[PDB]
Order: structure tokens, then C-alpha cells, then sequence
């Protein structure tokens, strides 16, 4: 007689890159590589306004506005004491193949968290400058 | 997986859940007769017609 | 973060008074009462169900 | 509980089964589930 | 009144919430289960209509 | 006879003095009805003692401990830093 | 290790803002969790001290020890960062406190509520339409003999003295700190512990060392003693008409300093931190959590 | 239940969970994607926080 296992699955937790969906159409990105030290970006707007025979100039300035996200992925002293290790004995190099595999997952879902919060933020800085339709209907 | 917040918020750290679900073993059996009269003369061989 | 929660504001006055010179826009409303001695008390509200 | 935190050659499938899971596991739809978070969520030594 | 999915696999697996008889002339207490199917959101939700 | 609680907070030195007179306030109040403190030595309401600390998150963790025979409930506190302090009366 | 706790403000800020809170750089400030990020509210001890006329000082104490601390350092427009202060680590803390507490060498400082004025320590931040203010950071015996003006004028409030009472006298110069009216139920309930304290005091306490002062007043007269002004307490007389005895003194003397120990723990409110090598030209000190 | 002498106007709130449709225009926002740089936070004892 026996019990019988019938196969163990898991979710392969696909990576959503941020050009991957429609909402980078919304933003033109660009990978600015020293963004911790930039204190400050503006932007200046020279608005030439013509007229009508029967002179203005609108100097604007849009500043720019950072958004610190991070999250916290969490590993045991467990499996890196036996992951800087060598292993020697079968066993041993099947746990060490199982804590490997669990810290590159963690560290593969920590950067995944960052390109989803990154998608959560440009959601939420879409919205915070997004009045309702009932309004622009009539200011447009 | 999660999504990192701006906000100070308690980060949920790498949350991953081992559900099990159990075989349903259920029989089915039916009762199928056969007489023996004409079960006798399946073993012979016939000679007469 | 879109699934939004816009919440409205409703009121509704409870045992207002009409003028003296009452009347009525109907025809199948018939009171036991005498009409113009009659003002309301209470107010039905119909609830989310 | 059943669940056995053993590792695993787990085969990996691209079904979304974690649609609605927490607030449903939480709820108990399952039988018999277990949420390793955290320091836990590894695998077990043999 | 514990669960809300379990509620469910209850309402859906046994259905025992003391239901009626079938095909007799005055309604018993129905007994042996699984062999009249019934489906009984009365004793889900508690109400009448 | 004498009992030995333990309490989890996420508090101070200064906090847990204060509040652990709090909540042994009914029992001060009884062990002086039912016995008046004839002498001076027994005034001593006991004391209280830090074990160390842990994670306020993952903090206790409920569990079970199995005997042969039965089973208890028992909390389980995991990761945590032993560090052991003298003891400061509660009166 | 890696402690850096960047406050991202959810709006900009002015530049007279910015000015203002370049000068508190190295100030102590708490902050809500513990955490990467995390947005201005719960940050400061604004909270709990709101824009009234009323405080309450160990409320504030209660959320000092509850909450962490972290030192300013980089302060940008829109966002400002901060470094905890986790113990086992040791950092430097500098001295950038307006009210200027000269610090001593190798002492123990002490944070402690704002208790020279909300405006003094204080940043107003319109912009993020919340306010930050700052715990004051004073050594630890100035820190007491605040801890104990405050609790003798709030004992002292049914009785009348004021500026006798209401402002601290150092070295450097004496100050004069805000005076509430009632700390409500948790100044009492810490007055409640402290008269349980002091009621268990003059229950155990000996009686032969009364007997040496007795005698010793009409024997010698000191700076320990002038303050009796040469008279005797009444009490002196009606305790010390017993005799002595030795026995029951190393009875009394064995819960003295047992009950001591804790009553030395009740002034440990608000956390404490231990210095070391403070320099009087920098005006920084190596200084860890104690 | 007789009328007292004055009348009263019953005013509240209602929530509404809404399914809201967010539109934006094309190149509406030009953004800098920074460095995913990984840190350690705490050293508790049995497990490292990254």
C-alpha cells in the first residue's frame, strides 16, 4: 500500500518590466544613474503669446519631485552561515542548491517589489495631478 | 510578491503560502448476475446441433 | 488604488409645515383627516436595501 | 497540519493562483494551509 | 457564523441545514443525504421572501 | 504562594514599572485585605526583571508543547536576544 | 550595517524653510517606525504635542521611550534624510542645542520634551502644513533638576516662590522653562508612584540616623545642615523619644536600598545616552546608546 | 409623536466605491529611473533584514 504524491507546483512569479505595460506610453523614462545626488531638477517654460490686431511672455517653472520607495525582503543567518560554506557530502550540496535557490528568489522578488512599486508610483503621482472629468469637461 | 511603498508602512517580507489539496477516493461498483444454467454449458463443446 | 471611495452628501428636512392655503396635485390620495389640520411628524427614508 | 515544509523539486507553472489568495486563505478555503513569511519562507534542511 | 468560504463548502459539499422531504404527501425531516439533491439558500441567509 | 508571570511589551524600563504596578493593582490590595503586613519585610510587592529583547513584529507566535500523555498551549518567541537584567521591585 | 531613513515630504518646501531647518543638522529627532521610508507625519514630537496652550510632559516621556531616535543630517527640498540611532552602534552627536547646555566629559546626555517653549525649538513647515519640533538634548543632572522642578511646581500648584521654582540655573546661564497647569492623569499617576514611594519611605525608614542629625545639628552646623535653619523638626522629637536598636535598622536598611534601586528607575523616563570624549571645540561627542 | 415646535434637516454622508477610469496623454511626464541598490537594515539574531 502507499500514498501517493501527485506532483508539487508553484507560480512561476513572472517579472513586470515598466516599458512591459501600456503606462510607460504615459512617461518618456530615461535611467539617470546618479539620482541620489541630484537635489534638485527644474524645468524653465518660454511661452511666446502672439496677438490679435482689432506682447506676453508666461516665464513658467515645473519642478521636478523624487519618490523614495523600498520595501524589505528578509533572509535567515541559516542559509548563508551553510551558503558561504563549501559543501562536500550529496546532502549537503542539495541543501546548499535550496538555500541558493532561496536567496536568489529572495533577492529576484526584492527587485521585482521595485519594478512593481515603481508602476504603484507612477500610478499615484498620475493621479495626484489628475482632476475629475466633471471639471475639464467645462474648463476644456 | 509586494510592492514597495513610499510610505512608512510594515513590509510585508516575502509572504509565501504551501497549501496541500487531498485525492477524493471514491469506488463504483455494479452487480452484474449470470445464471449458472447457462453457464454449465459454456465449458463443454457442442456436438449436436 | 483606482477602486476609489467618492462619498456624496444627502439631506432631507423631517416635519416641515405647508402654507394655509393648501391643495394637492393628485387624485388617488384619500386621508381620513381633515386636510388642513394635518402636518407631518415623521420622515421615511429609504434605506440602501 | 498535513503541510510538509519539505524541499522540493517544485515545477513551476504560469497559472495566476495567487488571484484573491491571502483573503481567502485567511477566510480558510483550504483545508489545510500553511503561510511561512519571512525567515520561515525558505526551505526546510533535510 | 465562522468562515465565509467554509460556508460555503458547507452549503455545497453535505447541505444538511435540516431540509424538507420530497415526493411524499405531507413533508418529512429528510434523513439519508446525497440521494435528493437540494439546495437550500434559506438556511444560508436566513431570511423569507 | 508566590507566582512567576511574564509579560511582553514594547515599552521602557521606566514604562513597565509604572505599568506593571498598574495591573497588579487588584493584587496588592488583596494580599493586604486577606494579611496585613505585620513587619516591615513584607511590603515587597516582588519584582521584575528584563530577559532582553525581540522583534515587535513576528513577536510570540503561538504554539503547542506535547507530552507523552497531554498538550499545553505554550507561546513560542522567535529570534530572540537573551540579555538578562537585575531585579527592580515593583512595591 | 546601513541606517538611513529617508522622510520623503509629500510636498516642496520654501527656502526660508530649508534655512531654518539647516541649522537644526545633528538635532535628535524621533520618527514613527523603523523602516527604509517614511512619509513627515509621525515624525518630530509633534504628534502628541499639538498647536495648543495645554502640554502634557510625560506623555511626551511615554512616546520618547515607545518611539526610536535618529540624528539630522541631510535636509533637501522634498525630502530630507535621517540616521537611526539603533543600539550597539556608536555615533557622533553634536551640540546644536540653542539653549546651551555646556556638556561634560565623558557625562550622559539625556533627551528630553521641549520644556523651553514650543516657538523655541521648532520648525514650521506650511508647506507640508504639519509641524516638526525638536526634543531637547541636555546632560543628565540638569535633566533631573529639570524632571524635579517641573514635578515640584506641579505638587506646589494648590499651595501659593514661582521664579524660585520656575527656572533652571546653570553654569552657563539660568534659564526660565514653560510651566503648565495639571499634567492630567499620567503626571498624577506618576505622582501616584511617587507618593507610594515616599509614604513607604516614612514607614521604613531608620531612626538612629534622625538620632545622629538630632544631636548633630546641636552638635555641628554645615551647608548639609544650614537649611534647617538651626531647629530641629518636630518629627525628630516625637520619633527619637525610642531607643535604638541595630537589629531592626539592618532590617529597614535591607528595603531602603532595595526600594531605592526602583525609585532611582523612576526617573529614568525618556531614553538615555552615553557619552564619551566630548570635545569643547567641535562641539561633538562620541556618544552611544545607553 | 405629536410635532414638537421646530423642524430639523437630517443631513449625511454616503459612501460610493466607485470603478474609476484614469486617461493620460502621451509623454505627459518625463521621468529619471533611479538605481535598485540593495542595503542591510538589522542584524537581528537569527535572520538579516535586507
Amino acid at each position: 500500500k502507499f500514498e501517493v504524491l501527485l506532483g508539487v507546483y508553484t507560480n512561476a512569479i513572472q517579472y513586470v518590466r515598466f516599458l512591459e505595460t501600456a503606462l510607460a506610453v504615459s512617461c518618456v523614462n530615461t535611467e539617470f544613474k546618479d539620482l541620489s545626488r541630484m537635489t534638485d531638477g527644474k524645468i524653465q517654460f518660454r511661452i511666446s503669446v502672439p496677438t490679435i490686431a482689432h506682447q506676453r511672455t508666461f516665464i513658467v517653472v515645473k519642478n521636478c519631485h523624487k519618490h523614495h520607495i523600498s520595501t524589505e525582503m528578509e533572509l535567515s543567518m541559516l542559509d548563508l552561515e551553510i551558503l558561504h560554506s563549501i559543501p562536500e557530502t550529496p546532502v549537503e550540496y542539495a541543501e546548499y542548491v535550496g538555500a541558493v535557490k532561496t536567496v536568489a528568489s529572495a533577492l529576484q522578488f526584492g527587485v521585482d517589489a521595485l519594478e512593481r512599486g515603481l508602476i504603484n508610483t507612477v500610478l499615484s503621482v498620475k493621479l495626484r495631478h489628475a482632476p475629475p472629468m466633471f471639471i475639464l469637461q467645462t474648463l476644456a | 510578491p509586494t510592492i514597495a511603498h513610499g510610505d512608512g508602512r510594515r513590509p510585508s517580507k516575502q509572504r509565501t503560502f504551501i497549501v496541500v489539496k487531498n485525492c477524493h477516493k471514491h469506488h463504483i461498483s455494479t452487480e452484474m448476475e449470470l445464471s449458472m444454467l447457462d453457464l454449465e454449458i459454456l465449458h463443454s463443446i457442442p456436438e449436436t446441433p | 488604488p483606482l477602486n476609489r471611495r467618492m462619498q456624496y452628501s444627502y439631506y432631507f428636512p423631517v416635519g416641515l409645515f405647508m402654507p394655509n392655503p393648501k391643495y394637492t396635485t393628485s387624485a388617488a390620495i384619500k386621508m381620513l383627516d381633515n386636510p388642513t389640520q394635518q402636518l407631518p411628524v415623521e420622515a421615511w427614508i429609504v434605506n440602501k436595501n | 497540519e498535513g503541510v510538509e515544509n519539505r524541499p522540493f523539486p517544485y515545477l513551476t507553472v504560469d497559472a495566476d493562483l495567487l488571484s484573491n489568495l491571502r483573503q481567502s486563505a485567511a477566510e480558510g478555503l483550504f483545508h489545510s494551509f500553511d503561510l511561512l513569511v519571512g525567515k520561515d519562507a525558505r526551505e526546510a534542511g533535510i | 457564523n465562522r468562515g465565509l468560504y467554509n460556508m460555503v463548502n458547507e452549503y455545497s459539499q453535505r447541505l444538511g441545514g435540516h431540509p424538507a422531504t420530497s415526493n411524499t404527501e405531507v413533508q418529512f425531516v429528510v434523513i439519508a443525504g446525497t440521494d435528493v439533491f437540494l439546495e437550500q439558500p434559506c438556511s444560508f441567509l436566513q431570511e423569507a421572501f | 504562594g508566590p507566582r512567576f508571570t511574564f509579560f511582553q511589551s514594547s515599552r521602557g524600563h521606566c514604562q513597565i514599572m509604572n505599568i506593571l504596578r498598574i495591573y497588579y493593582s487588584p493584587s496588592i490590595m488583596h494580599r493586604y485585605a486577606v494579611v496585613q503586613p505585620l513587619h516591615i519585610e513584607e511590603l515587597t510587592f516582588g519584582a521584575v526583571a528584563c530577559l532582553g529583547t525581540f522583534s515587535a513584529t513576528d513577536g510570540w507566535r503561538r504554539s503547542a508543547f506535547n507530552y507523552r500523555g497531554s498538550s499545553l498551549p505554550v507561546v513560542e518567541i522567535d529570534s530572540f536576544y537573551s540579555n538578562v537584567s537585575d531585579w527592580e521591585v515593583i512595591l | 550595517m546601513d541606517l538611513k531613513v529617508v522622510v520623503s515630504l509629500s510636498s516642496r518646501l520654501y527656502t526660508d524653510e530649508i534655512a531654518k531647518m539647516q541649522q537644526r543638522i545633528g538635532c535628535i529627532l524621533p520618527l514613527a517606525s523603523t523602516h527604509g521610508t517614511q512619509n513627515v507625519q509621525g515624525l518630530g514630537l509633534g504628534q502628541v504635542y499639538s498647536l495648543e496652550t495645554v502640554p502634557d510632559y510625560v506623555s511626551m516621556y511615554n512616546y520618547l521611550s515607545d518611539c526610536t531616535l535618529a540624528v539630522l543630517d541631510e535636509v533637501s527640498v522634498d525630502s530630507l534624510i535621517l540616521t537611526k540611532i539603533v543600539p550597539g552602534q556608536t555615533y557622533a552627536i553634536k551640540n546644536k542645542y540653542q539653549p546651551f547646555f555646556q556638556w561634560h566629559g565623558t557625562g550622559s546626555l539625556s533627551v528630553m520634551p521641549p520644556v523651553f517653549g514650543r516657538e523655541h525649538a521648532t520648525v514650521k513647515l506650511e508647506s507640508n502644513d504639519v509641524d516638526i519640533v525638536f526634543p531637547m538634548v541636555l546632560p543628565t543632572p540638569i535633566a533631573e533638576e529639570v524632571l524635579q522642578k517641573i514635578l515640584l511646581f506641579n505638587v506646589y500648584s494648590r499651595v501659593v516662590v514661582h521664579m524660585h521654582l520656575g527656572s533652571v540655573s546653570y553654569l552657563g546661564h539660568h534659564y526660565e522653562l514653560a510651566l503648565p497647569e495639571v499634567p492630567g492623569p499620567l503626571g498624577l499617576a506618576l505622582l501616584d508612584n511617587l507618593s507610594l514611594y515616599f509614604c513607604i519611605m516614612v514607614t521604613l525608614l531608620p531612626r538612629a540616623s534622625m538620632r545622629l542629625v538630632r544631636g548633630l545639628i546641636r552638635h555641628e552646623h554645615h551647608d548639609l545642615l544650614n537649611l534647617f535653619q538651626e531647629m530641629v523638626p518636630d518629627e525628630i522629637a516625637r520619633i527619637d523619644l525610642d531607643d535604638l536598636s541595630v537589629a531592626d535598622d539592618l532590617s529597614r536598611m535591607r528595603v531602603m536600598m532595595t526600594y531605592l534601586q526602583s525609585l532611582a528607575s523612576l526617573f529614568n523616563l525618556g531614553p538615555r545616552l552615553a557619552t564619551a570624549a566630548y570635545s569643547q571645540e567641535t562641539l561633538t561627542a562620541t556618544c552611544w546608546l545607553r | 409623536k405629536i410635532h414638537p415646535g421646530v423642524a430639523m434637516t437630517v443631513v449625511r454622508t454616503d459612501e460610493i466605491l466607485s470603478e474609476n477610469i484614469l486617461f493620460s496623454s502621451r509623454a505627459s511626464t518625463s521621468m529619471f529611473i533611479g538605481t535598485p541598490n540593495v542595503s542591510r537594515r538589522e542584524a537581528r539574531v537569527d535572520a538579516v533584514t535586507f
